């Protein structure tokens, strides 16, 4: 998290809970247009659609342009834009490792960005 | 949270799918085999995104099954200890919450949460209420939490959970 | 210890094990549970068609009935047999443990409404301290007028959706933004353009509960449009933004207006239709055997249509994954044009034109996104928790009958026969200790063994004297080795009693510590003649756990409901029987057999009574009268009067009185009633003759208890009439022998909706001795009839796709038919 525990993650990109869902509800409409899906991908499907902050595709896609212009670790792109703190206060308090790294400035203008997209 | 890693696999193909659609059977014991699978070196993994290749496949001496290696893009959702996760509450209980994380089921011990709130019985949304109901957490509430340690049974994968931390409540 | 506290206290033990803390009434509070428990619990046309096996002044009733329960602390059964003139006619037992359960939920309406009105209440200070919205006084008025805990729901939303975004109250750990958008349409202003469309939600409550424009729209001299200009931000660009944003806050503040959600509710309470249909996991694991057949499909099923059970049923399919089920209020005239129509200004000029279409759209969205998804699973718990109720009620009744068989009619003896082939038999005493096992094991030559079999019975019948043989209906095998016994009676009779209870005992742990030796057939013949001795002491012994007594069987679907409740049902009822025919305690000191009962005493429980029952092992004496309990046993006034009339005491061991259903408290009444027989003299004159029954004036000793003592106890008077007469008549009735139909269920396990005529079935053709003779695997014989009959059309030896033509209970006729003319239509 604040120091990553594992060796093979960090170079591994990392997904949005609405980036998730419409890669999982495409996967759903591939596969009744053609067997019975997981149950635990059906599941995550149904969690990820309760959290689904962004509707649609290209919200995500500048949601994430956003984040990337940044210039944050790429952990942050989605412990941040999914959990969307709405006090730059309230997304520190939620990332150890973000306190310090940036300004205070930019924070509320991003974190606003975010809540517009919904 | 949810990521995306290239991981990789051995199917073991049977003698009866050698006919002109062999690797659509590879790419199709491939999605049977992987997803749901709770390993603990590479986290959940939910769903195959795409298949990079399908390699050569070797013919095991004697046993006449095809050894086909396949590395493939999976959805993989691997929650990293001293993370702040949404989950979502299932049931309550004196011990504590048992949520879904979605995959994941996860725990909150009854001294992880805050202290001022207390267990209700005898209400059919049992929950967990303050003394004056400020913030009152029943069935199905949109509850933030830290993930704090997370253990690995090969089956499923189990994390536990705090609350311990600013905002970390009903939303 | 909370033990030690349950121990100490002079609560009744129940009482002090309840979920909610016990408290007292004061006659307004107790007036209000009294009529709201009654409306709630006694006169409410159920949704469902429940039908089971009152009137407006049980009011009054359960007024009284309350008192006690709280005020002096009176448990059911006391209240129930004794103090039944408060109570009766209307309020049976059964009625006075409902009066108890929902008095545990009018509680916890009272303390949730209390903490709420608590709150608003501090609310309204923060506001005032404090386009605007107005904790008025009206919010505390509906606040207070809440009845239901659906209602306070309702409130509760009302609440949070206005004032709820309001942390800082407890300053006088954030709030968490919540996911609905209208938090966004309120931080960009837009609520103002949502006054500005005519009604308010109250207004359109109101209507809505008139059912005509008791309110009126209040147009805006202005085009939507135009307005939408001066709100077009940077959240909302467009004026279409922001006319959505408004339609969206005009929805939800529609949607959490309790008057609003309240006539919704009532109306899908009255006018709301199911409609199922399969999935393809249910198109193809569907068929008549499965319960689903009955709604595979279903179309316009009005909820009030439905019936004991089916709504369980179809949430377990949909559990499942069979069916996907709807409730909507409209057909398949929809009702959002009443809607529609009370929000609507007829005013023909495009601008209020426009006007409406806005409205009707964002009430459109109000009630399809909000108020049918909300109401809908609100209506769906409210018919499952029927269904769950109706199961309950359902193995109630169950425990009910198998507990209402008096003892015996020829001490007794009694030989049990339980058959598994190892056969055992145990005969019990006239107390139920043991006196001896022994081991018959018949079989189908060896057919002369049989015959040994046949004169040691005989013999052993003959060493010691059994008045009735019990068999255990466990195979289809009983149904002659009643006739391998009941012809050696020549040389007492024959009861076929059945053994499920006995399997359980037989994997009783508890059991097994009574019986480490004796093999699992012997102690079920020990558990069969028990039973038929007296069902209740085997039935609290072995049903004395959780598991124990869940492991039997009442409903099919029993797993699927409240187990808690469950419970709480199969307890009050061993609770009524127990202390409708008490419990003699100096028996139970040294038989363990019957220390099982105590503990459904009143007052008593399980804790008390394992206290009682060692302190009286302290003294190491017996219990020869209640009056000794009080003293020597220091047993609380409250808890004596709970269960002193109930604990019986065996006379022949001193006041006679102890042996009869006359409470302490009354003993004075009864004696001066003997008097009238013309005390220490009469303690035999009406018990050795009921000499005169028309010596007691009955009307006469109620007036003068109503003018020099206390009132009203005529029913009072003729139970201690009726008690003095005979003491401690059992009113279990008097124990029948099982009818063709319940032998034929027993030993078959199988129940009459299984038995269904027209049943693809298994089937074994053994042998021909005319028409087709096969066995069922239950054992039963299913003959398929010459008219449908040739050796090689169907050969022998193998099972066969067949279908029930014929029935019958009592010559075990499974009648098949085989042709594939009727296995399809």
């Amino acid at each position: 998290s604040q120091l990553i525990f594992p060796k093979e993650f960090e170079t591994a990109e990392t997904l949005l809970n609405s980036e998730v869902h419409m890669l999982l509800e495409h996967r759903k409409q591939q596969n009744e247009s053609a067997q019975e899906l997981s149950e635990v991908f059906m599941k995550t499907l149904n969690y990820t659609a309760r959290f689904s902050r962004f509707k649609n595709r290209e919200t995500i896609a500048s949601v994430r342009s956003l984040l990337l212009q940044k210039k944050l670790h790429k952990f942050e792109l989605a412990c941040l834009a999914n959990l969307c703190p709405e006090t730059a206060e309230e997304s520190k308090a939620l990332i150890p490792s973000l306190e310090g790294r940036f300004e205070d400035e930019e924070l509320q203008q991003i974190l606003d960005d975010i809540q517009t997209k919904r | 949270m949810f990521y995306h890693i290239s991981l990789e696999h051995e199917i073991l193909l049977h003698p009866r799918y050698f006919g002109p659609n062999l690797l659509n059977t590879v790419k199709q014991k491939l999605f049977t085999e992987v997803e749901g699978t709770c390993t603990g070196k590479y986290g959940f993994v939910i769903a195959v995104t795409t298949i990079d290749n399908i390699g050569a496949g070797v013919i095991q001496p004697g046993r006449g099954f095809v050894l086909y290696p396949v590395k493939y893009k999976a959805i993989v959702f691997r929650p990293f200890k001293g993370e702040v996760v949404d989950a979502v509450v299932t049931q309550v209980n004196k011990v504590g919450l048992f949520t879904e994380i979605g995959p994941m089921s996860c725990f909150i011990s009854r001294h992880s949460i805050p202290s001022e709130m207390e267990f209700d019985p005898n209400s059919n949304p049992p929950c967990y209420k303050t003394m004056d109901e400020d913030i009152v957490i029943q069935q199905d509430d949109e509850i933030r939490l830290k993930i704090v340690g997370t253990r690995v049974d090969k089956n499923d994968i189990f994390a536990i959970g705090s609350l311990m931390d600013d905002y970390l409540g009903l939303v | 210890d909370q033990d030690n506290e349950i121990r100490a206290t002079d609560l009744p033990e129940r009482f002090q094990l309840r979920s909610i803390p016990v408290k007292g009434a004061e006659d307004d509070e107790l007036e209000e549970e009294a009529d709201w428990i009654y409306r709630n619990a006694f006169a409410t046309p159920t949704i469902s068609l429940q039908e089971s096996c009152k009137g407006p002044s049980t009011i009054q009733k359960i007024k009284e009935a309350l008192g006690f329960m709280r005020n002096q602390h009176f448990e059911v059964p006391f209240i129930a047999f004794y103090r039944k003139e408060y109570v009766e006619p209307e309020l049976h037992i059964n009625d006075l443990w409902r009066v108890w359960q929902w008095d545990e939920k009018w509680t916890q309406l009272r303390i949730r409404k209390e903490n709420l009105t608590r709150l608003f209440e501090k609310m309204q200070a923060y506001q005032y301290e404090q386009g605007i919205r107005a904790l008025d006084t009206t919010d505390m008025e509906r606040l207070k007028d809440v009845q239901s805990m659906d209602e306070l729901k309702d409130v509760y939303n009302h609440f949070l959706l206005y004032y709820g975004r309001d942390i800082p109250k407890m300053q006088n750990l954030k709030q968490a933004s919540r996911r609905d958008m209208y938090t966004i349409c309120q931080s960009a202003g837009l609520d103002g353009l949502a006054k500005k469309f005519g009604l308010t939600p109250e207004q359109f409550g109101e209507n809505l509960r008139d059912s005509y424009q008791r309110h009126e729209t209040e147009q805006f001299p202005a085009e939507p449009l135009e307005l939408a200009k001066d709100y077009v931000c940077s959240q909302f660009p467009t004026p279409e933004a922001v006319l959505e944003g408004a339609r969206y806050m005009v929805a939800l503040q529609i949607a959490r207006e309790p008057l609003v959600r309240q006539v919704l509710r009532q109306t899908f309470q009255e006018r709301a239709k199911l409609n199922i249909t399969p999935t393809k996991k249910g198109r193809k694991d569907v068929d008549e055997a499965h319960y689903a057949y009955s709604f595979k499909y279903l179309k316009n099923k009005p909820v009030k249509e439905l019936r004991d059970d089916q709504f369980l049923k179809i949430c377990l399919a949909e559990d499942e994954g069979l069916l996907t089920t709807d409730i909507s209020i409209d057909l398949k005239q929809t009702y959002f044009e009443e809607i529609k129509q009370f929000y609507y200004r007829d005013e023909f000029s495009h601008q209020v034109q426009e006007w409406n279409r806005q409205r009707t759209m964002a009430i459109e969205r109000a009630l399809q996104q909000f108020l049918y998804v909300q109401m809908a699973k609100e209506l769906k718990n409210k018919l499952l928790a029927e269904a769950k109720e109706y199961v309950i009620k359902a193995c109630s009744r169950k425990l009910y009958n198998w507990l209402r068989v008096a003892p015996y009619r020829p001490g007794i003896r009694v030989l049990g026969i339980a058959f598994s082939h190892p056969v055992f038999c145990a005969l019990v005493n006239g107390e139920g200790e043991v006196t001896d096992f022994l081991r018959l094991p018949h079989f189908t030559e060896e057919r002369e063994k049989k015959a040994q079999d046949i004169e040691t019975l005989k013999k052993f019948l003959l060493n010691k004297k059994p008045h009735v043989v019990t068999v255990a209906g466990e195979n289809r095998d009983a149904q002659m080795l009643i006739e391998d016994v009941k012809r050696i009676v020549h040389e007492i009779g024959v009861e076929l009693v059945d053994n499920e209870l006995a399997i359980l005992y037989m994997n009783s742990k508890k059991s097994e510590a009574e019986f480490r030796d004796y093999p699992p057939v012997l102690r079920q013949a020990v558990s069969l003649a028990r039973r038929i001795q007296d069902p209740l002491i085997e039935f609290a012994q072995v049903c004395s756990s959780d598991e124990d007594i869940l492991c039997l069987k009442f409903h099919p679907l029993q797993e699927h409901v409240v187990k808690e409740e469950l419970l709480n049902a199969l307890y009050c009822e061993f609770i009524n029987r127990v202390n409708e025919v008490g419990v003699d305690v100096n028996r139970a000191i040294a038989h363990p057999y019957s220390q099982a009962l105590i503990q459904y005493v009143c007052g008593l429980g399980p804790r008390k009574g394992t206290h009682l029952l060692k302190i009286l092992k302290q003294n190491n004496t017996r219990l020869e009268s209640r009056t000794q309990l009080v003293t020597m046993c220091h047993m609380g006034p409250k808890v004596f009067m709970n269960c002193a009339g109930f604990l019986k005491i065996d006379t022949a061991s001193i006041e006679v009185l102890d042996g009869s259903r006359v409470h302490p408290e009354t003993y004075e009444w009864a004696r001066k009633m003997a008097v009238d027989a013309l005390p220490a003299g009469a303690l035999e004159e009406i018990l050795e003759n009921p000499e005169r029954l028309k010596d007691l004036d009955l009307d006469a000793f109620a007036e003068e208890l109503e003018r020099q003592g206390y009132g009203d106890k005529h029913i009072t008077l003729y139970d201690i009439r009726a008690e003095l007469s005979c003491r401690y008549k059992d009113l279990r009735t008097a124990y029948r022998s099982p009818n063709t139909e319940e032998i034929f269920n027993m030993l078959t396990k199988e129940t009459p909706e299984t038995f269904y005529i027209g049943k693809l079935i298994i089937c074994n053709v053994t042998g021909i001795a005319i028409g087709v003779k096969t066995r069922l695997d239950n054992g039963v014989t299913g003959f398929i009839p010459t008219k449908f009959l040739p050796e090689e059309r169907v050969k022998v030896g193998m099972t066969v796709h067949c279908r029930i033509m014929k029935i019958d209970i009592e010559k075990f006729s499974a009648d098949l038919t085989c042709r594939t003319s009727d296995l399809m239509d």
